[PDB]
């Protein structure tokens, strides 16, 4: 029930314990200790960011509009979200990720647009 | 073998209310949605009304929008249904049956699995 | 709200059809059509799910196919054991959830 | 009208001030200036992710569905919101802080998982 | 299309490129380094905390409830956003910036309030 | 003592306006949410619209949306109601009333606690 | 909208009853329903709010009360100065949100 | 000179399809909305359906709501429309116009600026 | 949806007016109005929009106006090439944006 107590744990087990994973992202000698610190907090950002701008501000699961592909892993259903922990996933789809990430930028930036037109 | 089990009321007068409960067996409960499908004395089935596996999400057929309440225990196997102010119209047999929805993460349903046999309900 | 026929029926060892004509934001829409085949006094077993499949336990002389918003269910080598109401049903939208027709009686000659 | 110039009035007074304070939470010899400054940020951050987990990211007033218990305290909205300051009533239920702040954890969890499922 | 690469084109064509603007604001000997990253931040925090103010968090293109006054600027939409870049465009009105930004946090307040009330 | 007093129109056409204002004192105006009560002479009460004590949010009876406007002036202590298109069957007495909506801080309301001696309008 | 009867009476020192029924979306929803007393041409009055509660300033001889969709108003001693038009109204939700009934009557005998 | 033209069907049974395209020249396409009017033969005109600039938004008039795709290619310059379910009471002249609505950065519309010569389509 | 009426005549030289009348969540809410000209066997041309503005290409002839629900079109040195079906149309919101009138059949004598 701790921090990465549900990392052995199937995928759709692990999710319910997202709240614990978070809250533990954030809390000459002494720079290397304060050099840590700036850092930690540059790279919490950055995620945020990333976040935002696919539109999935303020939460912890994300539904979207970016339909998936077979290519990139042609797993079903049950066979990943109650088998595969989410280590697993991680490598099995590590090489595909990038494109993902790229899909869901093109994506919310069509759907911002459409909002901003239905809104004259 | 999946085995639910209608164990429900009798005879009751137009505008009262009457509780029905269904247990369930031989599956793991929690995985299913269930729903309760009713069928008038000379009619075909009619859905009532669907819940979710967690008993967070219901839904109902607008006729026993207002009426009916779904809830479920799954700690103790148990589905349930409290009807308000039973109307001469709602003497049916209510039937137990799982399926008709899934959550998200599972392969979808939108059919039903399993059916228990039903109580029977009348109003006087 | 879904049509079906009544009275569909045959002789053992020929095919019969029992059609399940739906509507546009209906059948038209959605695949998840299903049969159920109840007897008399007992509760509907289920025979056909997601249009086509079929669960584990039936046979396969029951086969489910669809078009346009017409649904059927084709039962090959009628069996008497098949004397049954049967029963179509489809996901309907998130308003009407499910929807039924009447029952047809498929008798046996 | 400036920064914290509402402390001394009721609460359904000085909850017309949130920006005000809101604005004032951002801006070896020189290093333990570093240091306070880290600090700030990190803090900072907390509070935002505290409120990101609770479903209130993006906003100063932010309604919840977890039902006030009378234990917490048994005042009426008018000894509450009409008198006392916002010191006085922090005093009066520190004690149940993190009972509140877990509470607003578990049902955002559960509104989580409700919505994802009505959007499949 | 790399980062500013827009800064040349019309107001109508280099807002589609404001993910590209987005991702580059985030990354004794070696002190002023982290006075730089640690400012760095803080200036980035600073400008979400701003449009949290104003009800636009988590997104790119935010559209108010404040009406345009044509003492700030009297052209036309045709003339803005086909004939401009954002730079001249921001010389042109770099007066109002202030008295804006009070109008945007100012319809926020209301429009929390009156939300808060809805929900009674 | 807390007075609402109406000072109103008279007889107008129909497919005209007209604008009804109240007055009034004896308590904090901007404390209190507001309304117009409807009486047609051989009537009820009907409720026609509710103001906010901010006046930022409005509600109205579906019957008269998009025919009349409610307003407030929280420095002159008074509340108004601009009739457009006069029916025929909006003759009736209007009265200023205060209550009818609370606001998130408050103690509910629900119902009207003041009542003013009501304007007629009549449209021929 | 609700209705309540038109007519009801009795002789001073009596108690009346003046009943009003609505619907579940009303009454059997939602606990604000007030009273309010007309005298012929008077503004109405508020006596009872929030179903059983009455303002400062009104008599302890009125006290509501409710059952399913039902509300009403007893008035215990009767007085001759009772004779008004007595009224119930509900909060009935946010598209509709206040509905009357047709005003009672009361006559002191 | 800005010239739109249709390239339509003709003669179809009720109950099939037919897709409608319209080729347009002399103007930039993709900076203007577009929209298909319908003209009975014995009647006025009625709108039936628009789409953005960009494609990505529709909007239909109920009667066609559930059966009628709007699309477009701009880097064809084409405009198409296809029906299905064909009812009687769609026989009409199909005209292919440009306007009905703008970009949010762009001055209003809510009116057509150029129309086709249009299609006929007859549904027996 | 909006009335306009038939039969609109004069001769050359002479002006005359075509009303358009609407509804109060239509003309009375948008001043998006406009005006098409359509000679027998041709498509529509716009001549008037935005109430009261006409595009390049079409004279000065044709002026629009309106005040309350209705609209109108005035046609000042009528001419006998006039002869047309007028039309009128509105913005009428989002989830109806376009609603027409029939046409006036415009004579010139
Ligand atoms: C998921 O697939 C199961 C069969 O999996 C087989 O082996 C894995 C490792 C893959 O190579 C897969 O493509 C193969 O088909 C089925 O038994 C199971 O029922 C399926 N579940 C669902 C929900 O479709
Ligand atoms: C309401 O509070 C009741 C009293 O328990 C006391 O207060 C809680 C918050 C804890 O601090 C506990 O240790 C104290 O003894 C509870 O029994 C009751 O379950 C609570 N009800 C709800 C709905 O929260
Ligand atoms: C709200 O409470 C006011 C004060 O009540 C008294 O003092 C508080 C601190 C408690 O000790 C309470 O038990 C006492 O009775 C009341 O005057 C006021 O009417 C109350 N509000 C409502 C709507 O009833
Ligand atoms: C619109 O602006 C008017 C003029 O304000 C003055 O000139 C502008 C350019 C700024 O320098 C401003 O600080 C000056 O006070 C106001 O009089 C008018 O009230 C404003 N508008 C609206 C629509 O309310
Ligand atoms: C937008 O404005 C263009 C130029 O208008 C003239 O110059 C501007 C800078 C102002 O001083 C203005 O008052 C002058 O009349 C027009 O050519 C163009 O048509 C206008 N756009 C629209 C949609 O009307
Ligand atoms: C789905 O994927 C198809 C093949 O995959 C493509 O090439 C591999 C090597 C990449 O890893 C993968 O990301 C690429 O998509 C594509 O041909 C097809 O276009 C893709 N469809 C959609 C909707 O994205
Ligand atoms: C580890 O696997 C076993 C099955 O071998 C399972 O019962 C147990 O719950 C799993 N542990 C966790 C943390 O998921
Ligand atoms: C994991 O996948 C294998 C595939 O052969 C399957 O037999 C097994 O039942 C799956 N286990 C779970 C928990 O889904
Ligand atoms: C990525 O591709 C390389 C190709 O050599 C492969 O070895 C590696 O396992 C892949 N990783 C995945 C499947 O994410
Ligand atoms: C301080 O209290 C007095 C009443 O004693 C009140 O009039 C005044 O407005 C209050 N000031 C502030 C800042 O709340
Ligand atoms: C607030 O008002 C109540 C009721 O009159 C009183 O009991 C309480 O002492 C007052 N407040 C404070 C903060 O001291
Ligand atoms: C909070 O807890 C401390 C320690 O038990 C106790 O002394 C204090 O009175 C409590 N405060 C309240 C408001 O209950
Ligand atoms: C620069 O101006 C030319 C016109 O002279 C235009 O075609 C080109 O697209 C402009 N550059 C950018 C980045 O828009
Ligand atoms: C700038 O205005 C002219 C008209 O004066 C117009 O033709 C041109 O298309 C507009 N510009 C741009 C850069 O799109
Ligand atoms: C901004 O104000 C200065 C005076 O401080 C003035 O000289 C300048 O012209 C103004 N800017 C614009 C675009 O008018």
């Amino acid at each position: 029930l701790g921090f990465l107590g549900a990392a052995g744990s199937t995928m759709g087990a692990a999710s319910m314990t997202l709240t614990v994973q978070a809250r533990n992202l954030l809390s000459h000698w002494g720079i290397k200790q304060l050099q840590a610190r700036v850092l930690a907090v540059e790279h919490y950002l950055r995620d945020q960011q990333l976040l935002g701008i696919w539109g999935c501000s303020g939460k912890l699961i994300c539904c979207t509009n970016v339909p998936w592909n077979s290519s990139w892993s042609n797993r079903n259903l049950s066979e990943i979200w109650d088998n595969m922990t989410w280590l697993q996933w991680d490598k099995e789809i590590s090489n595909y990720t990038q494109i993902i990430y790229g899909l869901l930028e093109e994506s919310q930036n069509q759907q911002e647009k459409n909002e901003q037109d239905l809104l004259e | 073998e999946v085995q639910l089990v209608e164990t429900g009321g009798g005879l009751v007068q137009p505008g009262g209310s009457l509780k029905l409960s269904c247990r369930a067996s031989g599956y793991t409960f929690s995985s299913f949605a269930m729903s309760w499908v009713r069928q008038a004395p000379g009619k075909g089935l009619e859905w009532v009304s669907l819940i979710n596996d967690r008993g967070g999400l219901t839904f109902y057929v607008d006729s026993v929008k207002g009426r009916f309440t779904i809830s479920r225990d799954n700690s103790k196997n148990t589905l349930s249904l409290q009807m308000h102010s039973l109307r001469d119209g709602d003497t049916a047999v209510y039937y137990c049956a799982t399926g008709g929805m899934s959550s998200a993460l599972q392969s979808s349903k939108y059919y039903f699995d399993f059916w228990g046999q039903g109580a029977l309900v009348t109003v006087s | 709200a879904l049509t079906q026929p009544p009275s569909v029926s045959g002789s053992p060892g020929q095919s019969v059809t029992i059609s399940c004509t739906g509507t546009s934001s209906d059948i038209g829409s959605y695949n998840y059509v299903s049969w159920y085949q109840q007897h008399p006094g007992k509760a509907p077993k289920l025979m056909i799910y997601d249009v086509t499949q079929r669960p584990s336990g039936v046979s396969d002389r029951f086969s489910g196919s669809k078009s346009g918003n017409t649904a059927s269910l084709t039962i090959s080598g009628l069996q008497a054991d098949d004397e049954a109401d049967y029963y179509c049903s489809a996901y309907a939208g998130r308003q009407t959830f499910y929807i039924f027709g009447g029952g047809t009686r498929l008798t046996v000659l």
